[PDB]
């Protein structure tokens, strides 16, 4: 009763499914490691960085990020699958954004990089919509209590990020220090930036 | 559909498995785990054998108790094989001789889906809306927490798409529509029992009504 059903592992269950589309002339040569290498070194964290980087730095340019983030992402060229349409949602003294796929793990890939087993795990899915302030205090970020939590659920086609506050002490930064301030998890929310 | 999937809401889980900044380790933990993905996209960009609103239905049809113990990127591979056989391109037979033992699948759809709405309202920021309170046993955008609750539009998408109740199904009645970023208070969702401010849903705007 309840009991798992059988199964072979699941590399052989993975390599299985590639072989059978493979050996039948589906997959273009070069594909799976082509995305593999897309997957692994073209969609990053690095990129969201340096939008915020850019928007901390620049007025215009956070104006455009803000009314348009499908513009603004498009003028670095780092729209894509799962990033077609960008929203960037703006954190302020009085406001934490945070973001979920609670039905999946909807994210925007190019500009966070695709998500993490935590982000994607039952336990973020549950929690967050509903006790966000414990659950990001668990993570290691207390919220202060003047603070509204907004949480966002990537439930279409929007693919969001978060645009943080920019900490104290790093006033005339360059845009390269800054960048190393903004890492996965300030995009998604989680996590403030921090000043060594 | 009303699956073990939508678990928004769900009480009972322990902590979340991370702290902030901690090492995620590399993109892919096992070598097969890029495969997924990418294969979705062949069924996807180079077959147009299915839509990924498809990939997301056939997830949310793999039997509940399978769901619940299967890591996520198992789960796509059920569901791109899954979808492989529906749609008459592998047979199960072909992948289990492959994998040298069980590959079990997802579940059949128990539903046709439904088309895009005909009537719907074209809504504006600041204007109050409800979600309908509408069940569907087919593929649906919009989790059940919000369903019949109120809230205010934030955004309203200046793209359309296929409703997914229709495109997740494969119909050729997906039609397109824009989205709006509703936001509800904490408290329309969860009464007392939350601690936070606000929730904002992208929903379709086949899945809203006015208030
Ligand atoms: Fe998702
Ligand atoms: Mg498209
Ligand atoms: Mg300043
Ligand atoms: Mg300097
Ligand atoms: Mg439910
Ligand atoms: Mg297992």
């Amino acid at each position: 009763e309840n009991a798992a059903p059988a199964q072979a592992p699941v590399s052989d269950r993975a390599w299985a499914l590639f072989r059978a589309l493979d050996g039948k002339g589906l997959v273009p040569d070069g594909y799976v490691e082509g995305w593999k290498k897309t997957f692994e070194e073209d969609f990053s964290p690095r990129r969201g960085a340096e939008l915020v980087a850019r928007a901390w730095t620049d007025p215009e340019f956070r104006q455009l990020l803000l009314t348009d983030g499908t513009a603004a992402v498009a003028q670095y060229g780092y729209l894509g699958p799962q990033g077609e349409y960008i929203v960037a949602v703006e954190d302020t003294p009085t406001l934490k954004n945070v973001i979920v796929c609670s039905l999946c793990s909807c994210t925007a890939w190019p500009i966070l990089g695709l998500p993490p087993t935590w982000y994607k795990s039952f336990e973020y899915r549950a929690r967050v919509v509903r006790e966000p302030r414990k659950v990001l205090s668990e993570m290691g970020t207390e919220i202060a209590s003047d603070i509204e939590i907004r949480v966002y659920d990537t439930t279409a086609e929007t693919r969001y990020m978060v645009l943080p506050q920019r900490p104290a002490g790093t006033e005339g930064w360059s845009q390269e220090q800054l960048q190393e301030i903004v890492t996965k998890d300030c995009l998604i929310g989680v996590a403030i930036p921090q000043v060594p | 559909m009303d699956g073990v999937h939508d678990l928004a809401g769900v009480q009972g889980f322990g902590k979340v498995p991370h702290t902030v900044n901690a090492d995620i380790g590399p993109t892919f933990h096992a070598e097969w785990e890029h495969l997924p993905y990418s294969l979705m996209f062949a069924g996807v960009a180079e077959l147009g054998a299915f839509s990924v609103d498809e990939v997301r239905y056939v997830v949310e049809r793999m039997e509940p108790r399978h769901y619940m113990m299967t890591p996520y990127y198992e789960r796509y591979v059920i569901g791109v094989a899954t979808l492989m056989v529906e749609k008459g391109i592998l047979t199960q037979d072909e992948l289990e001789s492959l994998a040298g033992g069980p590959f079990p699948l997802s579940r059949p759809s128990e539903s046709e889906g439904r088309p895009a709405p005909v009537e719907t309202t074209t809504f504006e920021v600041g204007q109050r809306v409800r979600v309908r309170d509408e069940y569907v046993p087919g593929h649906i955008r919009m989790p059940a927490y919000c369903r019949g609750r109120v809230g205010t539009i934030s955004h309203r998408t200046t793209e359309k798409w296929p409703f997914p109740d229709a495109i997740g199904h494969g119909r050729n009645d997906a039609g397109e529509e824009p989205t709006y970023h509703v936001k509800f208070a904490a408290e329309e969702l969860f009464g007392s029992d939350t601690d936070g401010g606000s929730v904002v849903v992208d929903l379709f705007e086949g899945y809203l009504e006015p208030a």
